[PDB]
């Protein structure tokens, strides 16, 4: 074993993480970067063996020394002056705005050094680089989609009703899905804002519309419909008398577990919830455990990779036969772990969405009388576990 | 434009870092041409070299594939050099020009510097001020025996000059052997004028790549 | 009227060329009251440096335009990232040369990129708008790159999308490809001869290597690049023809420059001259100084019309490209730099020169191949295809017919069961009979080489909605016809309006029709008989998945009872309902009229009733796009005219004993 003694003089043995962007979350929400990266700390600090080969990962602050929400020129220059006073060797970035964001493709390609953005709203893939990863730790609907098709798979059932209440989601998806999938049959998708101002109207083609797919297609999954619309659908279905067995309501969207409707639930319907919130901290927490992991396989395949440091200065770039920024890109993509919030799952480097864990809960004819989140199912990324 | 000048300094100490510098200045250097030196030297023969890029491919022979390092200067845009341990075979005339890629020839007039293995104490010893004295005397033909008598300084590829701009009727510049010993005396000659009687005199101006001096007489 | 142009300067010569093209810039925009700044800032190798003392010596004149006079940019990738990234946060279009690259023109993450540089999507339109009379829509795309080969691909999309037309094989790459023969053996069997590289240098030199040692180099291929892709080194093994588009005022810095300072200032003028002249805040550093006006200002400096006498139209293209840039495609025709076209802004007219191949000719080459390709696909159709299995190891001995002669036969390399039984397992038999005849015939009257193969399926496939990512297509024979593994079928598919809507038919060979077979209730008195219209769960005769038959029923609008009941007995192929018929296993068999003919011919315990309908010619199924779909019609017309066909299924099919 190559002892590496020859290159931990200048960054002390340690890991310097660059704290960039510690501005508060101000724009479109009142995220604190401080208090995250602190948990995030103490998280790594209680939990041992996350660093291993005496690592440790030196969050640095730097701060510039709101009119410095989106300014590239305070969090480049006087950062990059601040950081490379003793070697870079990681970077965690908190992309607060398009300002904010599209400076990390520049840094990555004058430095080599693999930055995370978390970014807020969905952002184009413009810059497919490797360097320049994507962390969009979002309530996306991939992983609804998936579940969708495993129980689909799983129950024979190659119908569906697309519950199409607006368009400005992330259907995109759903529909790239779909292309591929052969367990797809849309007859007529469910609509509650086709210019219907009065009631009598919309009631009408409601059941219009149930009349016609209880026999074209008895299974109605959620895929975009708010809140509003599935209260009105559940507030009908008592008043009509949808049973599972006549008019199969199904849940696909699941945000959380404490916007899930609990109330007015018919006995035998497929509704899941996101165990998993959308906490900055955890996110934090996930992303310093991926990086940790990183470091780890990096270690493991060269004791001089992860404490070689990409860059020394302001503009130096590790343009070698044997990089470092490289093989950090490409070893974490790899070797895919289950985070705290979510399983992380690096999706080519460029579009990384955590799949977070699901659990079937079907909440059928309770006996004792009391609604309860029957755990018929199990949901460990992709593989079902029948009981 | 077209500005194939070879400003790279021909006059080094011996195993040294030549940072031959080839101001070029002409259409674009973002990887259009091999700007490649060619070793003509009297003797022996050359070899295949190689051509540079954006990414700066310095390796020309194999021998050299990574001893040296050329550093792009995109603010100037031309390169330096770092030519260490040089032979004699190697050490030639440089012709660091807009060579295009392809090797085909050449269609312009015979330019270029050729860096010697002189040190720079021996070959700087002072400008010799000798008075330009007019013969007038060997009338033989169109040709005579009359010209400047300026030496010791610097080798003789150097930028060789007149009296602000002179006759130059039959100018031509041709690599000869080097002197070790760096007592380069080099004196141009024309043909046609300065062979001619009276008191018209023709002092030369030899200008030095280096050091730019055109006051010597 | 206090437009300043903030011009990002490195060597002194740039900013020489830069103060005399403002200089006479007078004459341009008619002595305008403009004031032209001039920045003249000095080239730094840091990126982040520089863009910082660029954003200071243009905050310190408030500028409002960024004008790139310098062809090697300060980012050590060759990109222009620092100057996007400092100016989108302004809205300040970024109009200078910086590079050729193509990924940083679509304006996908940043909008305020408006580079005027022609990326490889205007070499692409260029290229479309050139080949609109040379008809070569298919391209095979095989640029190997991550960005500059998807926006390539994404540009090729569009103009096929805009053309309302369809490419061959059009997929990217990964760098850095060592099995490049497999990709040139791919487009060599494709129609489609257009070979683009659009990546780099090295790819470039691989695949004409790759090109001259196959010797295709120049023989009917395209080969349309530019001037980045044949630098460095890549011509030092592609022989001279290679067409090579010139970048035209995307290198030089002694007239382009004058030409962008010209462009920028027709343009800032033509914008004085307009409404939204709103004068953005102080951008300085550690302010928020976001442009309300940025989308009304750049949509004003987009129509920017202007009438120049050296370009005739000026407009920018769909992702902020170079306004119509003349490119003059070059030739490397004994290495020179002839002129073969100029993009005017609605056609590339040729001045003096014509395209030049180095292995074609100097008119219009063959981009399209011919249908020498006719792949057969064989089925079971022992009647008229007599799939024998081999004597030996790929040795067919011929045997004598009945006139003593010995036939002609072609081997059959094809699975000879099913997908279960061989999915891959192709071993060869001695196929011979009418169609091996046929095949003969056509061989000798066209130049086509045909290729007998068996199919691995034993089925025809079915029109319902398949299990394949929901493709409501057929599922077999059919279905490989439309993939690309078969080329001509040549079983007499039943014609029907539901297989002329994705394939089309060709000249009929068999009129025959559909008929029943029995074991002469005994009678079956054809179909239209209450006793089998509606049969009952012990009175379901023999049937074949996904055949003929299949669509038969599925076609019969009062049919639709016994449809349903036909799904008991399906088969994989006709030969199990055959040895059922004829073993007393079932009550009777739907086949073809001649089939069955040839059936109660040879086996005398089954008699086939003598009702026939569905008299209908089948005809021979053919592409939907193919060259030679009318030739091989003709062919077989004209053969079933004379006296030939007529007596080769009179002495092979009319096996009577």
């Amino acid at each position: 074993h190559p002892q590496p003694c020859q290159i931990l003089k200048r960054i002390g043995h340690a890991v310097r993480v660059g704290a960039v962007h510690l501005q508060p979350w101000t724009t479109a929400e009142t995220l604190w970067p401080r208090d995250a990266l602190l948990f995030a700390v103490e998280n790594l600090n209680r939990v041992e063996g996350l660093l291993p080969y005496n690592l440790s990962l030196e969050v640095v602050m730097a701060i510039e020394a709101s009119p410095w929400s989106s300014d590239p020129f305070s969090f480049l220059q006087s950062v990059c002056h601040t950081v490379v006073v003793q070697g870079v060797s990681a970077l965690l970035a908190f992309p607060q705005s398009q300002g904010e964001m599209m400076e990390l493709d520049l840094v990555s390609s004058v430095l080599h050094i693999p930055v995370l953005s978390i970014v807020r709203h969905e952002f184009p893939r413009e810059s497919q680089n490797p360097l320049h990863l994507q962390l969009s730790l979002e309530n996306s609907l991939s992983s609804d989609a998936d579940v969708t098709v495993s129980i689909l798979t799983m129950n024979n059932w190659y119908n569906f009703s697309l519950l199409l209440c607006q368009e400005d989601w992330n259907i995109t998806d759903f529909l790239l899905l779909t292309e591929n999938n052969s367990k797809f049959h849309l007859e007529s998708v469910i609509n509650i804002t086709a210019n219907l101002s009065s009631t009598k109207d919309l009631l009408s083609f409601l059941q219009v519309q149930m009349d016609n797919i209880r026999n074209s297609t008895p299974t109605m999954v959620m895929f975009g419909c708010d809140m509003d619309s599935i209260r009105q659908i559940f507030e009908m279905s008592t008043q009509f008398g949808l049973s599972p067995p006549e008019l199969h309501w199904v849940l696909g969207d699941s945000q959380n577990v404490e916007e899930l409707r609990t109330e007015g639930l018919p006995l035998g319907l497929i509704a899941h919830g996101k165990t998993t919130q959308s906490v900055f901290e955890y996110y934090v927490q996930d992303a310093m455990e991926l990086v940790a992991r990183a470091v780890a396989t990096a270690t493991m395949i060269q004791p001089e990779l992860a404490l070689l440091p990409s860059t020394m200065n302001c503009m130096d770039v590790k343009t070698t036969n044997l990089t470092s920024g490289q093989y950090l890109s490409r070893f974490l993509a790899n070797t895919t772990f289950r985070g705290l919030s979510g399983s992380i799952k690096v999706k080519g480097s460029t579009i990384i969405s955590s799949e977070n864990n699901f659990f079937i809960w079907n909440l059928q004819h309770d006996p004792m009388g009391k609604p309860m989140w029957t755990r018929l199912g199990s949901w460990q990324g992709g593989r079902i576990v029948m009981d | 434009d077209v500005q194939l000048q070879e400003s790279g300094p021909g006059l080094v100490k011996p195993s040294q870092s030549l940072s031959l510098t080839c101001t070029v200045t002409g259409y674009s250097i973002t990887s259009d041409y091999a700007w490649n030196w060619i070793r003509q030297f009297p003797g022996n023969k050359l070899e295949w070299m190689g051509y540079i890029s954006y990414s700066g491919s310095t390796g020309y022979n194999p021998s050299l594939k990574s001893r040296i390092s050329i550093t792009r200067d995109t603010s100037k845009n031309q390169f330096f050099l770092q030519l260490n341990s040089v032979t004699t075979e190697d050490t030639a005339t440089y012709y660091c020009a807009r060579l295009y890629y392809g090797f085909y020839g050449m269609d312009y007039w015979g330019q270029g510097t050729s860096v010697t293995v002189s040190s720079a104490k021996t070959t700087t010893k002072g400008p010799s001020v000798f008075p330009l004295a007019p013969s007038s005397k060997s009338t033989s033909g169109g040709t005579a025996a009359l010209g400047c008598l300026v030496k010791d300084y610097f080798p003789e590829p150097v930028t060789v000059s007149w009296n602000s701009g002179a006759l130059t009727s039959g100018v031509h510049t041709f690599p000869a052997v080097l002197q070790s010993s760096g007592l380069y005396s080099l004196s141009s000659v024309v043909t046609v004028p300065s062979s001619s009687l009276g008191t018209q005199t023709y002092i030369c101006n030899v200008n030095h790549k280096p050091s730019n001096t055109k006051v010597d007489k | 009227k206090i437009v300043n142009i903030g011009a990002v300067l490195s060597t002194r010569k740039h900013e020489q060329m830069f103060r005399e093209a403002v200089n006479q810039a007078n004459k341009r925009h008619g002595s305008w009251k403009i004031q032209l700044n001039a920045t003249s800032v000095t080239h730094k190798p840091n990126a982040i440096q520089m863009a910082l003392s660029v954003c200071e010596d243009l905050i310190s004149s408030q500028v409002y335009a960024i004008l790139v006079s310098h062809p090697p940019t300060p980012n050590d990738h060759f990109t222009p990232t620092p100057v996007s990234y400092t100016a989108g946060f302004y809205r300040i279009p970024v109009l200078g040369l910086t590079t050729r690259m193509s990924i940083y023109s679509d304006k996908s993450i940043h909008l305020s990129f408006l580079r005027t540089v022609p990326p490889y999507s205007h070499q692409s339109s260029v290229w479309f708008e050139m080949m609109r009379v040379y008809n070569w829509n298919h391209i095979i795309l095989l640029v190997s790159d991550d960005h500059e080969g998807r926006a390539a691909q994404k540009r090729l999309e569009t103009l096929l999308e805009e053309r309302e037309s369809k490419a061959e094989k059009v997929l990217q790459f990964d760098p850095g490809t060592k099995n490049v023969t497999a990709l040139l053996m791919e487009a060599r069997e494709l129609e489609a001869r257009v070979i683009i590289l659009s990546a780099s240098e090295d790819d470039a030199a691989t695949v004409y290597r790759a090109a001259a040692m196959l010797n295709m180099t120049g023989s009917g291929y395209v080969w349309l690049v530019g001037e980045r892709e044949i630098s460095g080194n890549a011509l030092r093994y592609a022989p001279d023809g290679i067409i090579g588009l010139q970048l035209i005022n995307g290198k030089n810095e002694s007239a382009h420059i004058s030409d962008a300072v010209g462009v920028v200032a027709q343009a800032v003028h033509e914008l004085l001259e307009k409404e939204n002249i709103t004068d953005p805040p102080r951008g300085c550093v550690g302010n928020t100084n976001i442009w309300k006006t940025g989308p009304l200002f750049k949509r004003v400096l987009m129509s920017s019309k202007y009438a120049d006498g050296v370009t005739g139209r000026v407009e920018f293209n769909e992702d902020g490209d170079r306004k119509f840039a003349n490119y003059s495609i070059m030739n490397l025709q004994n290495r020179k730099l002839v002129q073969v076209g100029i993009y005017n802004g609605t056609h590339v007219i040729p001045n003096d020169r014509k395209i030049i191949w180095p292995g074609g000719e100097t008119e219009k080459p063959r981009g399209y191949q011919m249908s020498t390709r006719l792949k057969i696909v064989t089925i079971h159709q022992e009647p008229f295809v007599y799939v024998k299995p081999t004597m030996s190891d790929g040795t067919c001995k011929e045997e004598f017919t009945v006139n003593g002669d010995p036939v002609k036969k072609v081997i059959c390399t094809g699975p000879n069961d099913t997908s279960p039984g061989s999915p891959r397992h192709t071993v060869p038999q001695c196929c011979y009979g009418f169609c091996i005849d046929l095949l003969i015939k056509l061989a000798r009257t066209m130049n086509f080489t045909y290729e007998v193969h068996l199919v691995a399926d034993g089925k025809f496939g079915t029109q319902e909605r398949v299990n394949n990512s929901n493709k409501k297509e057929w599922n077999g024979m059919m279905g490989e016809l439309l993939s690309g593994q078969a080329d001509m079928i040549v079983a007499p598919l039943t014609i029907n309006n539901e297989r002329a809507q994705y394939i089309e038919f060709s000249k009929p060979f068999k009129y025959q029709g559909l008929t029943i077979l029995v074991k002469k209730e005994e009678r079956i008195t054809g179909i239209n008989d209450p006793r089998l219209r509606n049969p009952s769960d012990k009175f379901i005769y023999a049937t074949v998945k996904q055949s003929s038959v299949d669509i038969y029923f599925r076609r019969q609008v009062e049919l639709s009872t016994m449809y349903r009941h036909m799904e008991k007995h399906n088969y994989e192929s006709a030969a199990e309902a055959i040895q059922a018929v004829r073993d007393n296993k079932l009550h009777a068999f739907i086949w073809d009229s001649a089939v069955l003919e040839f059936e109660a011919s040879q086996k005398c315990d089954l008699v086939t009733t003598g009702e026939l309908f569905f008299r209908s010619g089948f005809g021979i199924g053919m592409r939907k796009d193919s060259p030679w779909k009318q030739n091989v019609s003709l062919s077989i017309l004209k053969s079933h005219e004379n006296g030939f066909m007529e007596d080769l299924d009179k002495t092979w099919v009319r096996y009577q004993e």
